[PDB]
């Protein structure tokens, strides 16, 4: 068969991951400009939202390491490429769990409806790769919030998980906290309730 | 119209199948026992019909919709790519590239046929593709099956797409099959082995690409073509 | 010494060449634009000729099953290569031979005269390629005329063929098919009177 | 009534595939975690049924005709032959072989197939033989074609035809897939690579019969099935 | 040592199962004679059950594709090997769950004592084989009795187990179907409750 | 009358000598210029005689007493035996045998050898046999000797002896001939060259058999021979 | 692929063929029973005829050591295999060319009609095999006869001959000699009208 050159190896990002990607979270001196846990501005458009949530192990035990990416479109459904600190709205977002927080949080704006390769519409999600001591290779997910029920039955990439009992492992439950419109997402990467994770 | 500027490196016949072949019985009858008369190159062999300008149909390249009469061909889908080239590895853009082949039976739609496997009502074996820029050509179709053929009693010819190729000039126009990779029935055709090097052999092998395959949906193959070596004039006529 | 990428070898056009290069000739229904044997359309400039001709093979039978692809200059000397059937004169053609028609034809006009890299003139020729099964590489050759005595004698590549007598062999007969100017070649890929082939 | 007269060859758990293996997906749910008890063979085990009174049809073992709607199936028609022999050797006679398979485009006559390849509308892709005296058994079809499944993102099956065969008794009942020589997406699958040993691959693999194809109608492929070693009991009791 | 021939490798069963040996549960036509899940036809000798159940895999849901092949004795306690559709007893039959009939049913009389080959009896039992997609090589298995509780404390093959919890897992319960005398048996392939698999 | 039920697997003509031999120099005008036309087997090509009931002489076989004049022929008195089997190997019962040769000094009993080595009064150098159940057969002669021949100027045509064998048909009837073991004309030899693979010359090559040789009497040459292999009819006119 | 044992190579029969397969054209005494030219006794049922012929090599001069075996049915088209010096018809025999007679004889009837594997009806037919010096592997041709005209151009085996002045060669012409039915059938091995040669 035809053979291409090999992709460079995974490897994992460490303990120290957050000294090269996360430098507040690490209690280290910031540089001018940050990619961080606030895709959306104050002053953007769509239903803004806070997005929480703990990352557990196979012995039920928290990740106080974690280091997680997030990609996701606008309220309008369009994916903003170009990253600048500067826009109103970044579709690109990174956030962690410490040991002092153990728990990670963003800011941002409930994404639209986009469409597949075959046009057929997916509910609101968020895409989301998790790194951490331990993973070798990067665990893809997505984020699908409670109160979407309805989209969420229709979603091609959803009904592509044969039980339906693990399909509600990438909902994340809604909540208030402050007055402002919370979604919760714990990810559990072993064991009872594990969540689904993806490979494309 | 058309310049003399160019120069073609000139054929290897060791390398190309001769013309006598005697286990291809055919060739017998219908090969020169005189020598071929070597000829210098004018505007007459250097030349040759550029395509550029033939309106192509939007359905030309893809024999799963091309013939259709309310349907899809049965047989395995596939993608068949690949890149014509020169001798010096340059690519030959907007070049014509045309193929044909059986069903997945190996019944051809042509009068002659005579083979008990039944026709496909909807897929018809013709084929057509201008390259692009790069020399990168493409074709949707279904893997042809092996078909019998009166020469030995039990002769059995490869699956196989026969594939015309025209290329900048008169000189390089070349007509070839490819044969599919792992195919047990390649050392045993008498066509094949009127080719005498097996690296040559080698190089009619189109080979299984799965990165070029559309998941859930069809594999691919990639079958590369080099034509004679294209270089400019240098020290002639003094 | 310097080895350059091996060209792709060839393999006969085989029996079915047809379906592929002759879609008409097959009974198979034709696409909107085909390469076929009409070179030149009624008001085009030149002397407008009819040829024709069949094919031998060794033991003098017919070779019903022929393709044939022609390359020729136009009235003015001149090779014309941007293929297009909207032209007065198109340099090339397409012509075959079936079982219901034993005979190839082919609609053109005399060539004109066009020179070689040494400046020295060559007599009006028309150069075919001859494909069919039982032919692993194709075959080469040049149609002469016979009415064209005193350039067929100064031509430099009919006299590089050193017997006179295999000369003959490129020459087409003049003849009148329905009134109109006619010229007859025929081709004996083997055994007596065997047709020159060339290697270039 | 049967009769425990016979003991059979343990079966070497590391020659066939193992319960889990992870790239073969399905298989990370459907594998025992503790491991399997070792019992004594007993009139339960070394007994199985005989099949050579069941009433079989005449095109039972002829998929080109015992589905038929007026008409041929398309695709490369292939006779499948072979024997069925046990480890020592000894020919496996009046047993039960059975087998099923996708069309020349890969879809099966399911519903759960969702594959867009079509439906051959003369093939339905069942198969029943009975072995004659000396282990031999035959069937005539068309060659299946590869199909995508949901495991990997790119994952495709090699060209196959599932095998069932009873033999004896119990204990020796099986159900493997039979492969065909040089298919390049053979060292691909993950059910193939599930079976760690690559000369127990090989054994899955048929083989191009010539001596065994009709001229000028079809191919042939060998397959030789060997089952569990049966062997009379001694010294059992004192 | 001495080496024989090796036998030939096992493959899963695959999910299309069902077009070679359960045509009727795949929606396709059926051929005269079948072999199905009626082992005794209403006029057989012995006490007439039906058997039912469910196969769960590690995660504790449903395998909607299980093929099934059960082997045991009649009511006499002898295995009828000879089989016909014309026998009141056949001692062989299949059996699978659908994605329609996610249970599998067997209609059978109640098996007879057989001595093992030392001369022991073993207690009335069905010899069943459990095929399926993600199952590389079939698993054994047996099916005992509830009501037959002094006869499963004397097997000699129900002792060979060391732990007494796994023994029931082998053990089917006795309910009723209709007015008729039922067993339900649930294989558990992996996981909390795993049914005991066998090797000989 | 005989019937039409067995197939017979097509000739290698690859493996056994091509007509036109060069170095063989009578082959040049004694081979066709024109390719074999190939035809299906029928009732005419798979049948053939049976000679069970033709009457054999006491001594058909024995070439030291079917002449006698009074005497024993001078030479190694040698036992040719060996075994008739078909590609598959099974034995071709009740066929018949035929062999020819020369005597010690390489001259034939015939009118045309005019060879200076003289006759043997006690040898004729006919033998005939017809193979028992497991297809044995036996003859028991004198080596011949080499000879010269006018082909090239120094041309000398190894120890052997000429076989004809008959076969189940006259799709298995087959001419040829034996060599002896370690002979170093076996590679000089044009007819011997005639075969291009040196693998099929090996099967030519008696070897010595000391275990079938009679202590203190004569010698023996082992020379099994392979007809082509016969096989029932299957899967024909559907 | 599956390979079987080779089949043992041919060699040619060489110059003294007769000595062992032909003793009374080699001059040598016979023995008691001996396979010749004569098929038939005079008292065997249908036309009995006579046929002869010479065989040519590809200078046009005489094989006069060549050896024929003929096959061929009896009038009923039947072909008579348990071959027996008693029986009236016999379906083979053995002739040959010396220096002396370099025309070969065969005493028989006319065959008549058998069917091929299709049953489809084969013109009446002579199955001959050609071994001599020089020829490697011996030659397989059909005699058939003139005055048959009608079944010589239904018959499947002549028409898979592609050219109709090839078939022409596998016919023989009827003559008379002495009041009785000849037919003359001579073989050309090379060249011009060079006879048909099988393949099977
Ligand atoms: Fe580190
Ligand atoms: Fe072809
Ligand atoms: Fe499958
Ligand atoms: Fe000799």
């Amino acid at each position: 068969p035809i053979e291409l050159l090999p992709e460079t190896p995974s490897q994992t990002a460490g303990p120290y991951v957050h000294i090269g990607l996360a430098l507040e979270a690490a209690g280290n001196p910031t540089r001018d400009q940050e990619i961080w846990n606030r895709l959306a501005k104050p002053d953007a458009p769509g239903e803004h939202i806070l997005l929480l949530g703990q990352v557990y192990d196979g012995n039920g035990h928290l990740v106080r390491d974690s280091f997680l990416e997030v990609w996701q479109a606008d309220a309008n459904g369009e994916y903003q490429d170009a990253y600048n600190l500067e826009n109103a709205f970044n579709s690109f977002g990174r956030t962690a769990t410490t040991f002092d927080a153990g728990e990670w949080t963003l800011h941002t704006v409930k994404p639209g409806v986009v469409n597949n390769a075959a046009g057929v519409p997916m509910a609101p999600h968020i895409n989301i790769s998790l790194f951490a001591r331990g993973i070798n290779i990067h665990l893809h997910t997505r984020l699908y919030f409670d109160d979407e029920a309805q989209a969420n039955a229709k979603c091609p990439v959803l009904n592509l998980i044969e039980q339906p009992q693990r399909r509600e492992t990438l909902i994340a439950k809604r909540c208030e906290v402050d007055g402002k419109t919370a979604y919760r997402f714990d990810i559990r990467i072993q064991g009872e309730g594990e969540t689904v994770f993806f490979d494309f | 119209p058309a310049q003399d500027n160019s120069r073609f490196v000139i054929r290897d016949r060791n390398w190309h199948p001769k013309a006598l072949t005697p286990d291809y019985k055919t060739s017998i009858a219908r090969s020169p026992r005189q020598a071929l008369v070597s000829i210098p190159q004018s505007i007459s062999e250097t030349t040759g019909p550029n395509f550029s300008h033939l309106g192509f149909g939007a359905h030309d390249h893809d024999l799963l919709l091309n013939f259709n009469n309310g349907g899809l061909p049965i047989g395995e889908r596939i993608i068949v790519a690949g890149r014509v080239v020169d001798q010096y590895g340059k690519p030959v853009p907007n070049t014509l590239v045309e193929m044909w082949q059986a069903n997945a039976g190996g019944r051809h739609r042509h009068k002659n046929d005579r083979y008990l496997a039944p026709l496909d009502p909807n897929f018809g074996g013709v084929g057509r593709c201008l390259t692009d820029s790069d020399g990168y050509y493409s074709f949707r179709t279904i893997k042809p099956g092996p078909y019998p053929w009166r020469n030995g009693p039990n002769d059995w010819r490869p699956a196989h797409i026969h594939f015309g190729i025209s290329g900048p000039s008169i000189a390089t126009k070349l007509i070839t099959q490819l044969y599919f990779e792992g195919d047990p029935l390649i050392p045993m055709c008498p066509i094949v082995k009127s080719i005498a090097n097996p690296e040559a052999v080698q190089q009619l092998i189109a080979k299984l690409d799965m990165n070029n395959a559309n998941p859930m949906d069809c594999l691919a193959y990639r079958f590369d073509i080099v034509l004679r070596g294209q270089r400019k004039t240098h020290f002639e006529n003094c």
